RNA sequence: UCUUUCUCGAUUCCGUGGGUGGUGGUGCAUGGCCGUUGUUGGCUGGUUAAUUCCGAUGAACG
């Protein structure tokens, strides 16, 4: 289970 | 031989090849991109009589001579449909698009 | 002071000096964008080119 | 493209419209 | 703009006519379009004392 702090790391609407 | 350069410049003016002026001529010669080069005979200085034959040898570049200039001129495309008819010293053929083998073969 | 428009000079074969006989008598641009057959223009104290200003006084 | 023309006495430039 | 030649190259530029004339101005008719003539619901960010400031972000009835 990972991918979710790369889902974070995209700053936009 | 001059059916055969009139279809050569009927062509460039087809593919927009052609430079017209002794300026546009001499940046085509000089670049290495030209093809061959016409000049017309009737002229009255004699500086760049004898130059342009220099800039085609120096760049392995074929030269036709032509008499007339208004005709020239003419026929590549320098008049409206006409009434303004004027004529130019020198033309080059950068590029081309059945008898332009004859003219190559008439070089060698 | 009436609007007279200013009339280019026709210069007689202002093509047929960069050449002689073969080289180069201007330099050569050593541009990007062009270079080699753009000619180098000197005049009495300095330089002046086409289009990227490579200019050398 | 049409399908008439003006048929005859010659061309002159077939024009670069592309 | 006044000297010095570097470049783009037909995209041209000089003069003359009581003949039209043009980003011409103005008045009439003219097609569309705004506005003009009730009722009930329903937070990534920096910032200030403060759910503070700026910044992205819906439905029926007569
Ligand atoms: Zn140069």
């Amino acid at each position: 289970t990972f991918s979710k702090v790369q889902r974070f790391w995209e700053s936009n609407s | 031989v001059n059916t055969a350069l009139q279809e050569v410049l009927k062509t460039a003016l087809i593919h927009d090849g052609l430079a017209r002026g002794i300026r546009e001529a001499a940046k085509a010669l000089d670049k290495r991109q030209a093809h061959l080069c016409v000049l017309a005979s009737n002229c009255d200085e004699p500086m760049y009589v004898k130059l342009v034959e220099a800039l085609c040898a120096e760049h392995q570049i074929n030269l036709i001579k032509v008499d007339d200039n208004k005709k020239l001129g003419e026929w590549v495309g320098l008049c409206k449909i006409p009434r303004k008819v004027v004529g130019c010293s020198c033309v080059v053929v950068k590029d081309y698009g059945q008898a332009k083998d004859v003219i190559e073969e008439y070089f060698k | 002071p009436k609007k007279n428009k200013h009339k280019r000079k026709k210069v007689k074969l202002a093509v047929l000096k960069y050449y002689k006989v073969i080289s180069r008598l201007r330099r050569e641009c050593p541009s990007d964008e062009c270079g080699a057959g753009v000619f180098m223009a000197s005049h009495f104290d300095r330089h002046y080119c086409g289009k990227c200003c490579l200019t050398y006084c | 493209s049409s399908v008439m023309r003006r048929n005859e006495q010659l061309t002159l430039h077939d024009e670069r419209f592309e």
